[PDB]
């Protein structure tokens, strides 16, 4: 549901990786899946326009 | 205020809603908000010639 | 209504990476301003006992 | 020892966490890659799908003073702030 | 398998509470009435 | 905006380099800025005489 | 350039304690805005698998 503004996951950059959601890395995570990151980044970006 | 209203909604939107519309019309370099100006739009008839 | 667009900027479609990097206070500041620690002091499910 | 001292208080406990911030991401933790040859982490930086310093943190290409730089992001009121690195090439 | 793949570094492990906000609050803990009949 | 630029810099100061500026020039009672003022400071020598 | 002074204040040079504390808003206040939880998102250190 609703983002979230007590961490930086807009700030984070690593080089030459082109896409946003793939400097994320959710295998290890039990409630959280790969189609997460797209939905966050969708939002994340939705605010910006 | 920001007319930011919910249509069938149940509650009035009180002051920690109003608070929320505040804090992001705030933003850095007004980019919370469209902005407005007055100026000429138009050229209405004169009355009483063309 | 007013529409969006690259008006006048050098900017094109890019890639997410590195649009949200150019997209710096549209997002970040926005969306600080749009998030506090939310939580639910309501309830739906209530009997006495 | 020859010399008088004047009687005090106990003083407050302090830390280096009391005046100085730790710059470093308790949310965020970037991975690193195994290898212990040499000649293989040559390839590892070679390749082209990883960075070392982005290409906007680089002023190499200057006559003297090439720096290399970096941004602490404040986590609370998004704040920045960019700090560089001098190199010579004179 | 048939398809060449490009090296690349580790990534930043992330889980749904890195982008997400917990709607629960820590604070205040409703308590719950006990029951197992359904008249009741 | 508050001309503070780093010189010999790599990147182009962002919204979040002139959000500290920002943020710094609010202080309570202009603690953060030197002000400035529009007053007589010399005299032009008056054109076409002495 | 603009040079401080203790023109027309009481001010003296006193010790650093009396100092501080005398020194109230412009260290209080401005240390405030010059601070956050500053935290580094970037990554000098990067090798593929």
């Amino acid at each position: 549901g609703i983002l979230n503004g007590d961490k930086a996951y807009e700030q984070v950059e690593m080089g030459n990786i082109r896409a946003y959601d793939a400097m994320f890395d959710t295998s290890a995570a039990r409630d959280f899946n790969f189609v997460g990151v797209r939905g966050a980044s969708q939002q994340i970006a939705a605010v910006g326009g | 205020h920001r007319p930011n209203a919910i249509p069938h909604g149940t509650r009035r939107l009180g002051n920690s809603e109003v608070l929320m519309n505040s804090r992001f019309s705030k933003i850095l370099d007004k980019k919370g908000i469209t902005k407005l100006e007055t100026r000429v739009g138009g050229r209405k008839r004169g009355d009483n010639n063309d | 209504l007013l529409e969006r667009g690259y008006g006048n900027t050098g900017f094109t479609d890019t890639y997410s990476a590195a649009g949200i990097r150019r997209t710096n206070g549209h997002i970040s500041l926005r969306l600080s301003a749009l998030t506090d620690d939310f939580e639910f002091t309501m309830h739906p499910l209530a009997r006495a006992e | 020892s020859a010399a008088y001292n004047t009687a005090t208080a106990p003083k407050v406990p302090v830390s280096r966490a009391t005046f100085f911030q730790n710059t470093k991401s308790k949310d965020f933790d970037f991975k690193f890659a195994d290898g212990a040859d040499a000649i293989a982490n040559v390839l590892q930086q070679m390749e082209h799908g990883v960075a070392q310093h982005q290409l906007g943190d680089m002023n190499v290409r200057t006559d003297g003073l090439a720096t290399v730089s970096a941004v602490l992001n404040g986590r609370k009121r998004k704040i920045a702030n960019q700090y560089m690195m001098h190199f010579d090439l004179f």
